[PDB]
RNA sequence: AGUGUGGAGAUCGAAGAUGAUUAGAAACCAUUGUAGUCCACACUGCAAACGAUGACACCCAUGAAUUGGGGAUAUCUUCACGUUUUCUGUUUUACGCGAAAGCUUUGAGGUUACAGUCUCAGGGGGGAGUACG
RNA sequence: UGCUGUUGCUGUUAAAGGGUUCGUAGUUGAACUGUGGGC
């Protein structure tokens, strides 16, 4: 697909991960 | 153009090259403490098993045939 | 003395190629645009003396429009044109 | 020029390769040494005292009529400037751009060259100590 | 693949760095200036079969005295260009 | 080569040979340039005319005469001209030396393709008109012939070897300078020892129009 | 920055002997740029050369004659001894029959065939043929 | 034979009966008799050394050709390289052998150290380049052979030359121009100009 | 043309054109004159490219005017050339 | 583009709303409309941030032009312009080089005939500019 | 295997010039003090 877009759905993991790293945490 | 050229220039040419060098895959994995680690045989040349299984495993296109293998 | 002689004395040159005029070159076989231009030579009287002077040039002088200043120049010093104008 | 920025120009001037005065000068090169040094009275520069004598008096080079140099001359009866000359004028030129800063400070144009001016100064303090011409731990 | 040792653009190696953008006379769409084709055009405000019958009964215009015009500058983007 | 050998100083632009190139008009150039030709260029007058110095003009003149009386065989040499104004020219030039002439549009093959039943092999070639005679010239370079021009002005120099600074777009001009070459390359055969004058008329070599 | 006037003054020659032009202009020049030329000209691969002088680093108009193919400078100047000279010869040098390497030695300015008959050893400075 | 050239004619007639006045006034040659003319049928040895398709696509399918590359040579000296394509893989044999010999070059062959015997070397370092490949030549002490790739190798036997070490770059898989590239190496052994021939040349007519 | 020009000794036409730095050896533009003043009986020598204010004894008001290159000379006065 | 705090709010306009279109329209089209858009101060530090071409220096063929300054010697009004040189910029149109497209005094030239000085990156394609710190 | 390139590599479009500058260690850095004479 795009690039951008891919970029986009790599960006929306990268955010949850965060937060469940620090509710996790 | 992309060298020094230098007569007490040495040193930049010495670590030019020691830096570059790990871009080579090949050089990279003999001077890696880390290789031969995820190799199941841990470096050698033969091992020893136990078959606990036969499977078939299917060949790859544009071939059609049945591979005979086995789990150990 | 032109070519080259071993020590035993026998010339190995196959052939010598001819020199440019111009730029001391030497002629190739494979050039077909180098050329040779023979100029008469007349005496007092007003008509030639039966020979020619001969003088040759290379290809990438033609190819470059550069031949006619080398010829221009190579004629003032062989004494074949006059270099400057008549006084009155 | 090229220290600073992208500028390549070449003007200058070019010297004469016969060093001898004209013929037509007639004065001594005592009384040249000692115009330069009431003109250095009247409180001008080296690089003014050349100017004055060159255009209206026809002394075109000092150092060919007397044999040494304005800065020579003026360091022999002590009346050289504290500091360099050219070190001089390049402070005075940042004085007046932070003082204009001060005032206007969305200027960014000038803040850029304001920079380059004190990095010059850095470089040319550092030459002037090692040749003993500046007081050590001089600063700016 | 270079198809234009000017881009397209009468901007060369580095000599600008931007171009104030303009509006397509048809579109709307934003172009740099120097990109947009520009052509300024003159025209009469009637035709010919229609400019005979107003200055037959016009006391102003006739013979002598001629028609205004309409004088306009038009920049288009290339592609409005293209199918115009 | 003015300087003749030994000193004789025979071959000179006398008074008689200046007026002939003036009334033609044979050193009046086109306003255009060209750096070629820079060091055959004297001066330029009024309207942006460019003059060519007479003497070296002659100076070339002589040498082309000295090239073309060279040969053992007359009929080898050819002249071409694709201009319609030098057809006359180069017809009655050939006719008084022995030399083959060609006029028209040039069918482009003649000196390399060896099927074709039109081969000619020169060792020298003329040509009136460089710039538009680039087909003849081109060819030439691909079988080691030299080539003698006419250049005016404003000339593409490329492959020629004896360039004769001098006009060649008018009508007097074209058919005077053929005359002093046809009149020059006999003297040096030995058909005249002087030929002054000549009993030939200028405007047979003119191109009167037909 | 100019950094080796030897490198630039060598650079114009072969420059415009590949043009096949008959004279050259350099600027500037030094005493070693005029010891490396006196070494051409004892062979013969140029003619005779003029150093004008203006009170500052002088030019040097040489003529040249067409027998020169090729000049040039070797940067960093390395140490060569006697025993170098073979490896030299075969690296930079189109054959072991013509061209020669210049050295600067205690002696002075020499060819290698001239500095190994003298048993010398020295820096490299460049190159002829 | 019917002589079709002046060149020709001079070849038939015994006015030129040397190959050395081609190469000197660089003549070039138009019909391949004049080689069979000018040397004897017994040193003239020629070999083809791969043929190979190639396609051009049409609109109900493709259409083949074929190359062939062909190489001459006297093993004294002289050396021609030649590659026509026909419609038959017969045709294009003909036509290459024709070519070849329409494109002679001598090659000058020098000594490594002491003149002594016969030349068996070339003079001095050269290269040429066809494509991305480039091939150079260095000469090389006596009893060496030729260092050469099989391909090289062969042109090299045929132009006469004995010690010679050579170097490749590029795509050298490229046999068709590896074969041109090792022929303008040879080719460009008779342009330098050596101090053994300095001066003191004198023309001819 | 038919002449070959020489580096070292070049001729007349081909030096004037040349910038000062250019030569082959480089050299001032400049001279000194004489100046008979307005109103003043008196000489001056005055630099040809000056740019500070020159006055005089019996008309000290102006003697040149500074400019962008060479001076420009008050009217009314006497100006020659000196030697070197 | 986005964030914080105070202004401002004409035009346009992410989100949203209502029409069209479409098997379907969440879109392309039409009418609106909030954040934005504008200002001051404080953050962010990314772009097809491109000439997809690092900085400094030398040589180099032809014809165009054009911007700024200076030198010498045909017209107009009561400064502008014409001709030829010159220094700095800024564009168009040969040897040589390149796989080619193409580059070419302002190189991608002067390189197997390989060395002017410094500096930043690359080593088959993905995983991935991802995981851990 | 000049695919680690000191000898000896690539960086417009194939992998790869930093958005632009300033700057310290480091690397590099213009010319000159000199034609010995005679037998
Ligand atoms: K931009
Ligand atoms: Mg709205
Ligand atoms: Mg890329
Ligand atoms: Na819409
Ligand atoms: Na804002
Ligand atoms: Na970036
Ligand atoms: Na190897
Ligand atoms: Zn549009």
């Amino acid at each position: 697909m795009r690039p951008k877009w891919h970029k986009k759905r790599i960006k929306r993991l990268k955010l949850r991960r965060r937060r469940m790293r620090q509710r996790s945490k | 153009m992309t060298k020094t050229n230098g007569q007490n220039a040495a040193r930049k040419l010495v670590r030019l090259r020691c830096r570059n060098r790990w871009a080579d895959k090949g050089w990279k994995r003999a001077h890696t403490f880390s290789a031969r680690k995820a190799n199941p045989f841990g470096g050698s040349s033969h091992a020893k098993g136990i078959v606990l299984e036969k499977i078939g495993v299917g060949a790859k296109q544009p071939n059609s045939a049945i591979r005979k293998c086995v789990r150990v | 003395t032109i070519g080259m002689f071993n020590e035993e004395g026998e010339n190995v040159d196959l052939y010598i190629p001819r020199k440019c005029h111009a730029t001391t070159t030497l002629i190739e076989a494979h050039d077909h645009a180098a050329v040779q231009i023979s100029i008469a030579n007349v005496g007092p009287n007003g008509v030639i003396n039966g020979t020619t002077t001969t003088l040759c040039i290379a290809g990438y002088l033609r190819s470059q429009g550069e031949s006619d200043h080398a010829i221009n120049h190579i004629t003032i010093d062989r004494g074949i044109m006059r270099i400057k104008t008549g006084k009155p | 020029v090229r220290m600073h920025g992208n500028g390549r120009g070449k003007a200058s001037s070019a010297l004469p390769y016969r060093r001898t005065p004209p013929a037509w000068l007639k004065i001594a090169s005592r009384n040249v040494v000692k115009m330069v040094c009431k003109s250095s009275r009247k409180g001008m520069m080296p690089s003014q005292i050349g100017m004055e004598l060159r255009d209206s008096m026809g002394i075109a080079q000092v150092k060919n009529v007397t044999g040494r140099k304005i800065l020579r001359i003026l360091k022999h009866n002590g009346l050289a400037p504290e500091i360099p000359e050219d070190l001089y004028f390049l402070v005075k030129r940042a004085t007046q751009m932070r003082k204009h800063l001060e005032r206007h400070t969305t200027d960014r144009d000038t803040k850029y060259r304001l920079i380059l001016v004190e990095s010059r100064i850095h470089r040319l303090a550092r030459y002037y100590k090692r040749v003993k011409q500046l007081p050590p731990t001089w600063k700016y | 693949t270079t198809k234009r040792r000017n881009h397209g653009r009468s901007k060369p190696a580095h000599s600008r760095g931007r171009v104030k953008p303009i509006h397509c006379f048809n579109c709307g769409r934003l172009t740099p200036k120097d990109k947009a084709v520009g052509r300024f055009v003159v025209r009469r405000m009637l035709d010919a079969a229609s400019a005979r019958d107003v200055a037959e009964a016009s006391p102003v215009y006739g013979a002598n005295f001629p028609m205004p015009r309409l004088y306009m500058k038009q920049r288009f983007c290339i592609a409005c260009a293209i199918h115009s | 080569m003015s300087a003749v050998e030994s000193g004789s100083k025979v071959l000179r632009m006398k008074e008689s040979d200046a007026q002939k190139l003036l009334a033609m008009r044979c050193h009046i150039g086109t306003r255009n340039q060209s750096s070629a030709m820079k060091k055959y260029i004297y001066g330029r007058t009024a309207e942006g005319s460019h003059i060519i110095d007479v003497h070296m003009m002659w100076e070339k003149l002589i040498l082309a005469a000295r090239v073309i009386a060279a040969v053992e065989n007359p009929k080898d040499v050819c002249v071409c001209s694709s201009r319609l104004y030098g057809t006359r020219a180069i017809y009655k030039f050939s006719q008084h030396v022995g030399t083959s002439f060609h006029g028209g549009r040039f069918i482009p093959g003649t000196f390399t393709n060896q099927i074709q039943k039109k081969f000619v092999q020169p060792r020298v070639l003329v040509v009136t008109d460089p710039r538009t005679d680039h087909q003849a010239i081109r060819e030439a370079s691909l079988v080691n012939i030299p080539v003698i021009a006419l250049c005016d002005t404003d000339a593409p120099l490329e492959y020629v070897d004896i360039a004769i600074p001098c006009n060649n777009r008018g009508i007097k001009s074209i058919g005077m300078m053929y005359w002093l070459l046809a009149r020059e390359v006999l003297r040096l055969r030995g058909t005249i020892v002087r030929s002054v004058p000549w009993e030939e008329k200028v405007d047979l070599f003119f191109y009167r129009d037909p | 920055t100019m950094m080796s006037v030897l490198a630039n003054a060598l650079r114009t020659i072969a420059s415009a002997e590949r043009r096949g032009k008959r004279q050259v202009l350099i600027r500037p020049s030094s005493k070693v740029v005029v010891k490396f030329l006196q070494v051409m000209q004892k062979h013969g691969y140029i003619g005779e050369f003029e150093i004008i002088d203006d009170h500052r680093a002088g030019k040097i108009v040489v003529n040249l004659n067409g027998r020169l193919n090729k000049c040039g400078a070797i940067c960093p100047r390395f140490d060569c001894a006697t025993t170098d000279y073979e490896k030299w010869m075969k690296n930079i040098l189109p054959s072991r029959q013509f061209g020669f390497v210049v050295l600067t030695t205690s002696l002075g300015i020499m060819d290698h065939e001239e500095a190994r008959s003298r048993n010398t050893g020295g820096k490299v400075l460049g190159f002829f043929y | 034979w019917v002589p079709c050239t002046k060149l020709g004619r001079l070849v038939k007639a015994q006015k030129v009966t040397s190959l050395e006045e081609i190469f000197l006034f660089s003549m070039p040659i138009k019909e391949h008799q004049i080689v069979d003319t000018l040397i004897a049928e017994g040193q003239l040895h020629d070999e083809m050394m791969k043929i190979y398709p190639v396609q051009k696509a049409t609109s109900a399918g493709q259409r083949t050709r074929f190359k062939a590359f062909n190489v001459v040579g006297d093993c004294d000296g002289h050396i021609g390289i030649g590659a026509r394509v026909g419609k038959e893989v017969s045709l294009a044999i003909r036509a290459s052998m024709i070519a070849a010999k329409l494109n002679i070059v001598p090659v000058r062959r020098g000594y490594w150290g002491n003149k002594i015997g016969e030349p068996h070397t070339i003079p001095m370092k050269v290269t040429g380049k066809c494509g991305s490949v480039a091939v150079r030549l260095v000469p090389a002490p006596r009893g060496t052979g030729i260092v050469a790739a099989p391909v090289p190798k062969k042109i090299l036997e045929f132009a006469g030359v004995e010690d010679v070490y050579t170097s490749s770059r590029g795509k050298t898989r490229t046999h068709g121009n590896l074969i041109m590239a090792t022929f303008y190496a040879l080719r460009k052994t008779y342009g330098f100009l050596t101090p053994d021939l300095w001066a003191d040349t004198e023309p001819s007519r | 043309g038919f002449f070959d020009a020489d580096l070292s000794y070049p001729t007349v036409r081909t030096e004037r054109m040349k910038h000062k730095r250019r030569r082959l050896v480089q050299g001032p533009n400049s001279y000194f004159m004489d100046v008979s003043c307005p109103r003043c009986r008196q000489v001056t020598v005055v630099y040809s490219h000056a740019t500070t204010s020159v006055e005089c004894k019996g008309c000290s008001k102006k003697l040149c005017r500074p400019t962008g290159g060479k001076a420009l000379l008050v009217e009314g006065c006497g100006y020659r050339r000196k030697p070197d």
